[PDB]
C-alpha cells in the first residue's frame, strides 16, 4: 500500500538543447536495490567505474579507451570467486584509485596497469567517499571512527570516535578540509573539524532535533560534503537546515527548517538545496531570500544535483533528468536515456556530466 | 441447584479413650456456631439487596 | 442519557429469558464507570451470569466489588456469591448427570468454596445468609474429607504403610469430625499390622472400639 | 497362580532413606534439633500423647522379598532423653 | 436408438454444471457473527437418485479452505483457495465407469448482515471421463476437457421481522466448458447461462450459542442459454425446493437437516428428509 | 468581602465533591481580596479547568467553564493485517479508556500507544491522526483512521571478521534470515527487534562450540536507509584462537559420588573447548544428583582461560545438599477424570526420597495414554522442613470421546444408523468403551468393545468385544455373499516390562457362508475340509463354529499418545484356533510406527511405518477366506481403491443366477464365451507386506492451529499381498499370484488436522508403480485410527 503520496506525474518537456551525445556500456553486475555511493571519477580525461562485484573498470571521456577489466572483489583463489561488498566510491588523485568497501578493504589501485591493490585492514565498513589531502586517505567508516591512511602503505592509522547513536541512517560523510583541519560530518547530527595531525580536540556542536523530540528513530543524522568559502562551514543535516560556523571554533548556531541527506553546491552567493520531499530550493549565504520550492516532484526518489554548463541537471528514479534553470527554476528537460534508474550522484568536471545508473551503465551527455 | 447440602450426613467428633490425649485437632477447617436460624434449600433471597433511599 | 437505557434493563429472567439482561447493562458499565448507577450494575451483572452458566467471567466481577470498595454496607452478598460460583464448578456436568461420586475429583474448586465462607461465618455473624452458609460447609467438609479416604483406598492396594499413616494422619489433623475419619480408621490400624509397629496398631484398635458407629 | 511372577512390579520405595554409617553415630542424651540434623526428618511419627519419631527405612523390589529396617526413639518431655531401639530385619 | 444411448456420454457436463455450483450452506454453511480469522471448514456433500433408466449417481462433493477477515467499513473482503476433488461415479446400466473431477479455485464473498450478499467465485475444474461401453463396438473411452467458471452472485435481504428474515437470491454464472471425439462424432463448444431465483426463508434465532436457523426454500432452475445439438437436444426445467437447518455449537458443529426435492422433470436430485450429528464428549 | 453566588449550574455535570465542591470557597474565606488569585490560578488550572477568565465584580461576575464530553468507544476502523486486541490492552495502560473524561488534552499520549508501537514491528513513516467526530455532547465517539508505514524489510546480512568461517554458514544457522528460495517459505526479510538478540545468541554460541573461547562481539549498527525501503544491520565480531581442554576438576561435597562424577566427566586427550559439552556435563551432574534424594544442589564453572600454549580448564564445585522426600503428591487439573487413574502411572511413591528419574517417568507415563494435551511437575517446597517437597502435577483435560450419530432415512434407500460412540475415558475411570453401530439397509454391524486397563492393581487388563456382522449382499457378485456372523471375545493383558506388555485370551467366532459364487480361491478351502459339491449350481451353505487362542505383544515407548512425533511403537496380534474347532489354522499380523526427528525442535519428523501379516493352514487345511488379509484403500497404501492390492480370483463357469436379466457379471453364459472366465476384483491372499515412509513438513499456508492441529507430509509407501498356496501348474495364462516381487509403489502428498469435530484425513497420491486390474484412485478420505 501507499504510504503518504505516490509519486509526482511529469510536467511538459521544453527540450531547448540537442542531448544527442550518449554512449551506453553496462559495466560490473549491476548495484540494483543497494544504498551505496558508487559514483565515477575522472583524472586527465580517464573516466573510471566499479560496481559492488569488483568489475572495476577504465574508459575515456570521447568513446572508452585504455580498458581493462580486474577482479578486486574474489576473496578466493581455489576455484571461483565471490564479491567482497565494494561499495566504497571511486575516488582517482595522485595517481592511485583507492576505493572503499564494506568488509574492512581499502583498495589502492594503480592508473596505468591497475592490478597492484595493497588493502589496509578497518575497524569497521569503509562507506564515505574517501579524499585526500597532503598525501592522506581519509576514510569515514560506519563504526564512527576517522582512520586516515598514507598513500604508500598506510602506516599511520590514528582513530578517534565521535559518537554512536541508537538506529543510525548511514555513515558516509565525505569530509573536507580547510586550512588544516578536515571538517569531518559525525553520526549523531555533530558536527566536528579536527586537525589531520594525530587527532586534535573536538568541539562537538549538537545540531540536529533529536534532543527536543521524545521519540526520534533517524532524526540525530549528519551526511554531507561541507564544502567553505572564505572559511565559512555549512554542513547542514537530517531534520535541520544549514549550520554556518566558522574555523575559529566557535559556539554559534542558527539553522531554519528542513534539511536533507544529499548534497548541494556552492555558487558563491547562491547555494542549492534539496529535501526529503525532494522540492529543489535555493537560498544565500546569509539567512535566505526568494526561498522558491518547486512542488512538481513530490515524492519522486530525487538524487543529488550537480551544475552542468549554466544549468542544473537532476537525475530521477526511472532514468528521466530534470535540467533545472537558476533565475526562477521552471524550465525542465526530461530524456529517457535509462530504465533501471539513477541512485548515486552525478559528476561534471571540465564540459563532461558523468553519470552512473543503477545497472552500471555511465553516461556522457553533453549540452 | 442440589439438594446434597441439606441430606447430607451430620458431624460427630470421635471421642478419646485413657492413655491417647488425640491433641491432632489443632489445624484449620474449623465449623463454628453462629446461631444459624433462616431459609435453605431453594427459597432464598437469589435477588441483589438493592439499598434504597434516605 | 444514562436514565434511558437502565429504564428498559428490569427485563429479567423472571420476565424475559437469560439473554435480554447483559445487552442493556453492559453499555451501561465501558460508557459510564464514574456515572450514576455505579456500584448498582457491578451487583445486577454478578447475579446475571450465574445462572446463564457464565461462571468464569463472574469470578473476574467478584474480586472487582471488594477491590474498589470495602466499606460496602451489605457485602455479605457478593461474598456469598463467591462460594456459590466455585460450588457451580463441582459435580454438575454429564457426570452428575448419571448420579456417580466425584469425591475424588479435583479438590480446587471445593477448597477455594472455603477460604470465603469462613470469613462470612466468622465476620458477620447475624447476616442474612448466615444460616445457608453453615448448611454448605457441612457438604464442603464431607467432600474434602472422602477426597482424602480415596488417597488412602488406592495407598492400601498397592501397598505404602507411610503413605497410609500419612493421609489419616492428615486427616485426622483437617477434618475430625466426619464420616470419612471413621471410615479410614481400619485402614490407618492395617498398615500399622503389615509393618513391626505393634505398639501403635493397638493404640488404633483401642480408638475404633472406643467410638461404635 | 499362573500370573504371580510374570506381570512386572516396580521398585516400591518407602520411609526415609537410613545408610548404617549415620544412624550409629547418635546416642542418648541428645537433642531434637541434632537428630533432625544428621538423620532428617521423619515421615511417621506418634501424636498420640509421647513424641516418639520411627525412621523406618523399607524398600520392595518386584516379587523378590520384603526389607524393612526399623529405627524408633521415643524422647521425653523436654526432649533430650532418647530411647535407642534399632531393628535391622523385620519377621 | 443408437446415437440416443451415445448421447448419454455427451450429456455428462450438463449434469455437472448443477454440481459443480451450489449454495452458500454448501460451501460456507452459516457465515454469521464468526470472530475468526482464518479458519479451516469441514464439509462432505453426497447426492444420489435415478435420473432416467436407473440412473446409478454417487457422486461424493467435497470442498476445504479458509478465511480472511478484512472489514473496512462494513463490506468485506474474502480470499482462499478452494480444491474441487468430486468423485463423480455417475454411470448407467449399459456402459460402467466413473468420473473424477479434480478442480481448484478461489473464493470471494462480500456478504453482510445488512443483506448486501455479492460474491464472486471463480474455479478451474479439469474432468477425466472414463467408461466402458458394450454396444456398438465403442468400450473403453479416454480424453480431457477443461473447465472455467465466473459466479455472479446477488441478493438482498430485508429484516421485516427480529428472528425470520427473507433473502430473495439471485444466480448468474459463465461456463466455458469444451467438447471431445471418437476414435473407433462430436460435439461443439458452448457457454451455459444457467440461472435461479427463489426467496429464503431463513427463521435464524442466534440468541444464544445455541443458534438455530429454520432456513426455507423455493427456487426453481431455468436455463438462458439453450442449446440443440448435443439428433438435437430437449427442453426440461427444474424444481428446487429445499429447507435446511443448522445448529452450530460449540461441542456441535452438526445436526442439519439439508435436503433438496423436485416436483416435475425426469431427472433426481437428492433424498426426501435426511440429516446428521455428532458430539464431542 | 465574601462572596455567595459562586455555586452555579455549570459544575455539576461529572462530579459535585471533586469539581464544584473542590475548593471550600462557602464558610471559608480567609483572604480579603485575593478571592481570584487562591481559587483560579492555584487549583482551577490542572484537573479539567482551561478557562483562566478574570472574574468580575459583584454584579455581573460568572465563570463558564465548558467541560469536554467524554469518549465512548475506541473504534479501530481499518485493520490492516492488525489484531484488535493487542491494540487496546496497550491504550488501557497508555493513552485512554472507555468512559473516561478527557479536557481536549491527550494528542501526545494516543500517539504512544499506536505511533510508537507502529516503530517498534518497522512502520517508521507512520502518519496516524485521531480526530474527532461531529456528535452532540451525550457519549462523544471518534473516528480512527490507519496510516501505515513501510514494511519491516531486511536488505543484507554482513559478518566483519570471520577470518575462520564464511558469511554463508552462518545465515544457514541464523533464525533472522534474509531471502528464502523455492524450497522453502519462511525466511524472508520479516525485522523483529526481538528476533534481532535472537540470533545474536545463536551468533555468540556457534564460535563457542568450535574452541574459541574468547570470542567477543562488539556493538551492532543497525543502518536506515534514506527514502526508506529496507534495514541494514552490520555486527562487529572479534574472535580469538582455538583453545584445547586441559582436564577437568571436579570439587565440593560428592557425597558418596567420587566414581560415577569422575567417569561421567571424563574427556577425549585433544579435545577442544566445547560449548555445548560444559553446559551438557553441568546438567548431567545435576540429573545424576537427582537419583539419589538431591534436589536442590549447587554447581558453578570457572573456566581458566590460558592464552600462553592455548589451553583452558574448567572447575566444577558441586554442592549437593541434603537428602529431600516427598511428602504429598497433588494433581490440579482432573476436573473429569478421577485421582486413581492419575495416581496409577506414577513411578514415585509418596513418603519416599525424591528420585528425579521417576519423577520423568511418571510424567511421560500420562503423555502416552492420550487423555491431556500439557502436562509438567511443579516441584514446590515445604515452609517449615528444610527436606521436604510437594510434587505437584498441573495436568489439561482433552476432549477424549466422539459420539457419531449421521443416521439419515432416504426416500427409497431407508433407515441407515450410523452410531459411532467410541471413547477412551466412560466418566474418568479408565473404561474404554466402544460401540459402533453401524446399522445399515442390511448390513446391521453392531460391536461393544469394554476394556478394563487395571483388574488388578499391578496393572493387568481384561477386556472384551461382541461383534455381529449380519451381511446380506443379495444384489451385487462382487466377491459378495450372504454372511450372518456374531460372537464374543476375552482378553486378558499384562506387562512384562516397563514399555513392552503381553496379551492372552480366548475367543469364539461363528460364521455362515450362503450362497456364494464358485472360483479358484475359495473352492480350495471347501475342497480341503468339508464336501465335495458341484461347481455349476448357487446356494451351498457353510456354517464354521470356531475357538480361538488370541495371543500377541504390544511394544510402546512413544513420547506423546495422543499424536507423537518421537519413539517407536511395535505391535503384535497373533491367533490359533484350538485342536478340536472346525478350522485349523492360524494368523500372525504385525504393525510397526518408528517416527525419528532430524533437528532439534522436532519440526521435521520421518515417519517409517510397516504391516506384514501370515498365515497358514494346520493339518492341510487351507486358510479361510473371510479372515485374508487386504491392502489398498487409504492408511495402508494411499493411491488405490478400497482392498483392491493383491490376488484376484478366476471364476468357475456359471450356469444360473438369481434372476439373470442379461447383464449379469456370471460368465458361461449367453452374455460371454464358454471357458474359464477370470475375474477383476480383489479376494485376498494368505500373506502381506506393506511398508510406508513419511516425511512430515513443517507449517503450511494454513497457519491457523492454536495448538498442533494441522499437519502436512507427504509420503511414499508400497506394498503387496500373494496368495501362498496358489498352484501354478494348472493355470498358464493367468498371472502367478504366489510371487512375492509384485511391489506396487505410490507416492503424493497427506493432510491431517486433527480438529474433535471433523478428525477427517483426505489424501491426494499418484501410483507411480502398478499393474494390472488394480484399480487405482487418486483422492482418498476417511476418519483414521
Amino acid at each position: 500500500e501507499e504510504d503518504v503520496v505516490k509519486m509526482s506525474p511529469l510536467p511538459t518537456v521544453e527540450n531547448q538543447f540537442t542531448p544527442t551525445t550518449a554512449w551506453s556500456t553496462s559495466v560490473g553486475s549491476g548495484i540494483g536495490n543497494f544504498y551505496s555511493n558508487l559514483h565515477p571519477a575522472l583524472a586527465d580525461n580517464v573516466v573510471y567505474a566499479a560496481d559492488r562485484a569488483g568489475l572495476v573498470k577504465a574508459l575515456n571521456a570521447d568513446d572508452g579507451k585504455e580498458i581493462w577489466s580486474v577482479s578486486l572483489a574474489e576473496k578466493d583463489g581455489w576455484f571461483s570467486k565471490e564479491p567482497a561488498l565494494l561499495s566504497g566510491g571511486v575516488t582517482v588523485s595522485g595517481g592511485h584509485v583507492y576505493i572503499g568497501s564494506e568488509k574492512a578493504q581499502v583498495y589502492a589501485l594503480n592508473t596505468s596497469d591497475g592490478t597492484v591493490a595493497w588493502q589496509t585492514k578497518v575497524a569497521g565498513e569503509a562507506l564515505s567517499r574517501p579524499v585526500v589531502s597532503d598525501g592522506l586517505v581519509l576514510i569515514h567508516t560506519s563504526n564512527g571512527q576517522l582512520q586516515a591512511l598514507n598513500e604508500a602503505d598506510g602506516a599511520v592509522k590514528w582513530t578517534v570516535n565521535l559518537d554512536m547513536p541508537s538506529l543510525s541512517l548511514r555513515g558516509e560523510s565525505a569530509p573536507t578540509t580547510a586550512f588544516g583541519a578536515a571538517v569531518v560530518g559525525g553520526d549523531n547530527g555533530r558536527v566536528s573539524a579536527v586537525l589531520m595531525e594525530q587527532g586534535q580536540m573536538i568541539w562537538q556542536q549538537r545540531i540536529s532535533q533529536a534532543t527536543g523530540s521524545t521519540e526520534i528513530d533517524r532524526l540525530s543524522d549528519v551526511d554531507t560534503t561541507p564544502v567553505v568559502v572564505n572559511g565559512v562551514v555549512f554542513a547542514l543535516a537530517y531534520n535541520g537546515n544549514l549550520t554556518a560556523l566558522d574555523l575559529r571554533s566557535g559556539q554559534i548556531m542558527w539553522k531554519r527548517e528542513l534539511g536533507s541527506v544529499n548534497d548541494f553546491i556552492v555558487d558563491g552567493n547562491r547555494i542549492y538545496l534539496v529535501d526529503q520531499n525532494d522540492r529543489v530550493m535555493a537560498l544565500t549565504i546569509d539567512g535566505g531570500v526568494t526561498l522558491w520550492t518547486q512542488s512538481d516532484l513530490l515524492h519522486r526518489l530525487l538524487t543529488s544535483p550537480v551544475l552542468y554548463n549554466g544549468n542544473l541537471v537532476v537525475g530521477d528514479s526511472e532514468g528521466y533528468l530534470h535540467w533545472i534553470n537558476v533565475e526562477d527554476g521552471r524550465f525542465v528537460a526530461q530524456q529517457k536515456v535509462d530504465s533501471s534508474g539513477f541512485q548515486t550522484e552525478p559528476v561534471a568536471a571540465d564540459g563532461k556530466l558523468l553519470i552512473q545508473a543503477k545497472d552500471g551503465t555511465v553516461y556522457s551527455i553533453t549540452r | 441447584g442440589d439438594e446434597a447440602y441439606l441430606e447430607a450426613a451430620p458431624l460427630a467428633e470421635l471421642h478419646a479413650p485413657a492413655g491417647m490425649i488425640l491433641p491432632v485437632t489443632s489445624g484449620d477447617y474449623a465449623i463454628p456456631v453462629t446461631n444459624g436460624s433462616g431459609a435453605v434449600g431453594k427459597a432464598l433471597d437469589i435477588r441483589p439487596p438493592a439499598q434504597p433511599l434516605a | 442519557p444514562p436514565n434511558e437505557i437502565y429504564a428498559t434493563a428490569q427485563q429479567k429472567l423472571q420476565d424475559g429469558n437469560w439473554r435480554q439482561a447483559i445487552t442493556q447493562l453492559e453499555a451501561l458499565d465501558n460508557r459510564y464507570p464514574f456515572g450514576p448507577y455505579s456500584q448498582q450494575v457491578q451487583l445486577d451483572l454478578i447475579y446475571a451470569y450465574y445462572k446463564n452458566a457464565d461462571l468464569p467471567l463472574a469470578q473476574a466481577a467478584i474480586d472487582r466489588f471488594i477491590r474498589l470498595n470495602p466499606t460496602h454496607p451489605n457485602i455479605d452478598y457478593v461474598m456469598y456469591m463467591r462460594g456459590l460460583t466455585n460450588m457451580a464448578l463441582d459435580d454438575s456436568a454429564l457426570q452428575g448427570f448419571f448420579g456417580v461420586d466425584r469425591s475424588d475429583r479435583d479438590p480446587q474448586h471445593a477448597r477455594a468454596a472455603f477460604s470465603d465462607f469462613s470469613k462470612l461465618v466468622r465476620g458477620y455473624p447475624n447476616s442474612q445468609y448466615t444460616t445457608d452458609a453453615t448448611k454448605r460447609l457441612v457438604f464442603l467438609k464431607d467432600r474434602l474429607a472422602k477426597y482424602e479416604y480415596s488417597v488412602a483406598e488406592y495407598y492400601t492396594e498397592r501397598g505404602a504403610w507411610v503413605a497410609v499413616v500419612n493421609r489419616v494422619e492428615g486427616m485426622l489433623r483437617d477434618y475430625p469430625d466426619t464420616q470419612a475419619t471413621r471410615d479410614a480408621l481400619p485402614l490407618m490400624e492395617n498398615a500399622y499390622r503389615q509393618m513391626q509397629m505393634n505398639a501403635q496398631a493397638e493404640k488404633v484398635a483401642k480408638i475404633i472400639a472406643a467410638n461404635s458407629s | 497362580s499362573t500370573l504371580e511372577r510374570v506381570v512386572y512390579r516396580p521398585d516400591i520405595n518407602q520411609g526415609n532413606y537410613l545408610t548404617a554409617n549415620d544412624v550409629s553415630k547418635i546416642r542418648v542424651g541428645m537433642t531434637q534439633q541434632q537428630v533432625a540434623y544428621a538423620l532428617g526428618t521423619p515421615l511417621m511419627s506418634d501424636p498420640f500423647g509421647t513424641n516418639t519419631w520411627f525412621y523406618v527405612f523399607r524398600q520392595q523390589p518386584g516379587h523378590e522379598g520384603v526389607t524393612q529396617q526399623t529405627l524408633t526413639l521415643t524422647f521425653n518431655s523436654s526432649g533430650v532423653l532418647t530411647n535407642i531401639d534399632n531393628k535391622p530385619a523385620l519377621s | 436408438e443408437a446415437t440416443r444411448n451415445a448421447a448419454a456420454l455427451f450429456s455428462v457436463d450438463y449434469k455437472a454444471f448443477l454440481n459443480e455450483v451450489n449454495n452458500l450452506n454448501k460451501r460456507m454453511g452459516d457465515l454469521r457473527d464468526i470472530n475468526g480469522e482464518a479458519g479451516a471448514w469441514c464439509r462432505i456433500m453426497s447426492g444420489t437418485g435415478s435420473a432416467s433408466g436407473g440412473f446409478s449417481d454417487n457422486y461424493t462433493h467435497v470442498q476445504v479452505g479458509v478465511d480472511k477477515k478484512h472489514e473496512l467499513d462494513g463490506l468485506d473482503l474474502f480470499t482462499g483457495f478452494t480444491v474441487t476433488h468430486t468423485d463423480s461415479s455417475a454411470s448407467a446400466d449399459v456402459f460402467s465407469g466413473k468420473t473424477k473431477s479434480v478442480g481448484a479455485g478461489l473464493y470471494a464473498s462480500a456478504m453482510f448482515d445488512s443483506g448486501a450478499y455479492i460474491d464472486l467465485i471463480g474455479k478451474y475444474v479439469h474432468h477425466d471421463n472414463e467408461y466402458t461401453a458394450t454396444f456398438a463396438g465403442l468400450g473403453t473411452r479416454d480424453y480431457s476437457t477443461h473447465s472455467w467458471y465466473a459466479g455472479a452472485e446477488a441478493g438482498y435481504r430485508y429484516h421485516v421481522t427480529e428472528d425470520a428474515w427473507i433473502e430473495p437470491q439471485a444466480e448468474l454464472v459463465y461456463g466455458s466448458v469444451s467438447g471431445k471425439q471418437f476414435a473407433w462424432m462430436k460435439d461443439k463448444d458452448y457457454n451455459p447461462l444457467i440461472g435461479r431465483t427463489g426467496v429464503d426463508v431463513g427463521k435464524s434465532f442466534s440468541g444464544k450459542d445455541w443458534k438455530v436457523t429454520a432456513r426455507a426454500g423455493l427456487g426453481y432452475q431455468f436455463d438462458l442459454l439453450a442449446n440443440g445439438e448435443t439428433i438435437k437436444g430437449e427442453k426440461d426445467s427444474r424444481m428446487l425446493m429445499s429447507v435446511g437447518l443448522n445448529a452450530e455449537i460449540r461441542d456441535n458443529v452438526r445436526f442439519g437437516l439439508e435436503f433438496e426435492k423436485s416436483a416435475f422433470g425426469k431427472y433426481n436430485v437428492d433424498n426426501a428428509v435426511c440429516a446428521n450429528f455428532r458430539y464431542s464428549f | 468581602f465574601v462572596v455567595k453566588d459562586i455555586h452555579f449550574e455549570g459544575l455539576q455535570r461529572v462530579a459535585v465533591g471533586a469539581a464544584l465542591l473542590s475548593m471550600p470557597v462557602r464558610t471559608g474565606d480567609t483572604v480579603n481580596d485575593e478571592d481570584i488569585s487562591n481559587t483560579i490560578r492555584a487549583l482551577f488550572a490542572t484537573g479539567n479547568f482551561e478557562d483562566v477568565r478574570v472574574l468580575r465584580d459583584g454584579d455581573t461576575l460568572l465563570v463558564q467553564v465548558k467541560e469536554r464530553p467524554t469518549i465512548a468507544s475506541i473504534t479501530f476502523s481499518g485493520n490492516k493485517s492488525v489484531k484488535d486486541d493487542m491494540l487496546k490492552q496497550n491504550l488501557e495502560a497508555s493513552g485512554v479508556r472507555v468512559g473516561e473524561s478527557l479536557d481536549r488534552t491527550t494528542i501526545a499520549d494516543i500517539e504512544k500507544g499506536l505511533e510508537d508501537f507502529y516503530y517498534s514491528v518497522g512502520k517508521y513513516s507512520a502518519s496516524v491522526k485521531a480526530v474527532v467526530t461531529p456528535l452532540p455532547r451525550n457519549r462523544v465517539d471518534l473516528k480512527l483512521v490507519f496510516q501505515e508505514g513501510v514494511s519491516a524489510e531486511i536488505q543484507q546480512i554482513n559478518i566483519v571478521g570471520n577470518h575462520a568461517f564464511t558469511t554463508d554458514e552462518l545465515i544457514s544457522h541464523f533464525q533472522l534470515r534474509d531471502e528464502v528460495p523455492w524450497w522453502n517459505v519462511v525466511g524472508d526479510r520479516k525485522y523483529q527487534k526481538q528476533k534481532l538478540a535472537g540470533d545474536l545468541e545463536t551468533l555468540r554460541s556457534y564460535y563457542l562450540d568450535r574452541g574459541y573461547a574468547r570470542f567477543n562481539i562488539d556493538s551492532t549498527q543497525v543502518s536506515l536507509t534514506p527514502d526508506k525501503k529496507g534495514i541494514y544491520v552490520t555486527v562487529n565480531i572479534t574472535e580469538g584462537d582455538q583453545y584445547k581442554l586441559s582436564g577437568v576438576e571436579v570439587s565440593g561435597n560428592l557425597a558418596g559420588h567420587s566414581a560415577e562424577i569422575e567417569q561421567l566427566t571424563k574427556i577425549e586427550p585433544g579435545e577442544l573447548y566445547n560449548g555445548t559439552k560444559v553446559t551438557k556435563m553441568e546438567d548431567d551432574i545435576k540429573k545424576l544428583l537427582g537419583r539419589y534424594g538431591y534436589a536442590y544442589p549447587r554447581v558453578q564453572s570457572m573456566p581458566e582461560i590460558n592464552d600462553a600454549d592455548k589451553t583452558v580448564k574448567l572447575r566444577v564445585n558441586v554442592d549437593a545438599g541434603n537428602r529431600f522426600y516427598v511428602r504429598k503428591i497433588r494433581f490440579e487439573g482432573n476436573d473429569t477424570s478421577k485421582d486413581a487413574v492419575l495416581r496409577r502411572e506414577m513411578r514415585q511413591m509418596e513418603g519416599a526420597w525424591l528420585g528425579s528419574d521417576l519423577v520423568d517417568q511418571g510424567k511421560e507415563r500420562l503423555n502416552r495414554l492420550g487423555f491431556f494435551e500439557t502436562v509438567d511437575t511443579d516441584t514446590q517446597r515445604v515452609p517449615g522442613s528444610p527436606d521436604q517437597v510437594d510434587v505437584v502435577y498441573k495436568v489439561k483435560e482433552r476432549n477424549t470421546g466422539s459420539f457419531n450419530f449421521g443416521i439419515c432415512y432416504g426416500t427409497e434407500s431407508g433407515v441407515s444408523f450410523q452410531a459411532g460412540v467410541q471413547q477412551d475415558n466412560w466418566l474418568g475411570t479408565g473404561y474404554a468403551v466402544g460401540i459402533n453401530g453401524t446399522k445399515n439397509d442390511y448390513q446391521t454391524y453392531a460391536e461393544l468393545s469394554v476394556t478394563n486397563p487395571y483388574f488388578t492393581v499391578d496393572g493387568v487388563s481384561l477386556g472384551g468385544r461382541l461383534f455381529y456382522n449380519d451381511f446380506q449382499a443379495d444384489d451385487a457378485d462382487l466377491s459378495d455373499y450372504t454372511n450372518k456372523s456374531y460372537g464374543t471375545d476375552v482378553t486378558l493383558g499384562f506387562p512384562i516390562n516397563e514399555y513392552n506388555s503381553l496379551r492372552a485370551g480366548l475367543g469364539y467366532v461363528h460364521n455362515s457362508l450362503s450362497n456364494m459364487q464358485p472360483q479358484v480361491a475359495m473352492w480350495r478351502y471347501l475342497y480341503s475340509m468339508g464336501e465335495h459339491p458341484s461347481t455349476s449350481d448357487q446356494d451351498n451353505s457353510f456354517k464354521t463354529d470356531d475357538f480361538t487362542f488370541n495371543y500377541g505383544w504390544t511394544y510402546n515407548k512413544l513420547d506423546r499418545g495422543y499424536f507423537p512425533t518421537d519413539g517407536s511403537r511395535v505391535n503384535l496380534t497373533g491367533k490359533v484356533t484350538i485342536p478340536g474347532s472346525d478350522n485349523e489354522y492360524y494368523k500372525v499380523t504385525l504393525d510397526t510406527a518408528t517416527y525419528v526427528p532430524i533437528d532439534d525442535d522436532h519440526k521435521w519428523v520421518v515417519l517409517g511405518r510397516t504391516r506384514w501379516g501370515y498365515g497358514d493352514g494346520l493339518g492341510g487345511k487351507e486358510m479361510p477366506f473371510y479372515e485374508n488379509f487386504y491392502a489398498g484403500g487409504s492408511s495402508t497404501v494411499r493411491g488405490f481403491q478400497s482392498n483392491t492390492i493383491g490376488p484376484k480370483a478366476v471364476y468357475f463357469p456359471h450356469q444360473a443366477s438369481n434372476y439373470d436379466p442379461d447383464y449379469d457379471y456370471e460368465c458361461a453364459t449367453q452374455d460371454g464365451a464358454k471357458d474359464l472366465c477370470k475375474s477383476d476384483d480383489a479376494v485376498g491372499g494368505n500373506a502381506m507386506a506393506v511398508a510406508s515412509l513419511e516425511f512430515i513438513t513443517p507449517t503450511p499456508f494454513i497457519s491457523d492451529k492454536y495448538a498442533n492441529s494441522v499437519r502436512t507430509s507427504f509420503f511414499w509407501d508400497m506394498g503387496t499381498v500373494w496368495d501362498t498356496n496358489w498352484d501354478s501348474s494348472q493355470y498358464s495364462g493367468y498371472p502367478d499370484y504366489s510371487d512375492p516381487s509384485n511391489i506396487r509403489m505410490s507416492a503424493g502428498i497427506a493432510l491431517q488436522w486433527m480438529s474433535p469435530l471433523c478428525p477427517l484425513v483426505f489424501s491426494y497420491a499418484q501410483p507411480f508403480k502398478k499393474y494390472d486390474g488394480d484399480k487405482a484412485e487418486q483422492f482418498q478420505f476417511n476418519i483414521g485410527k
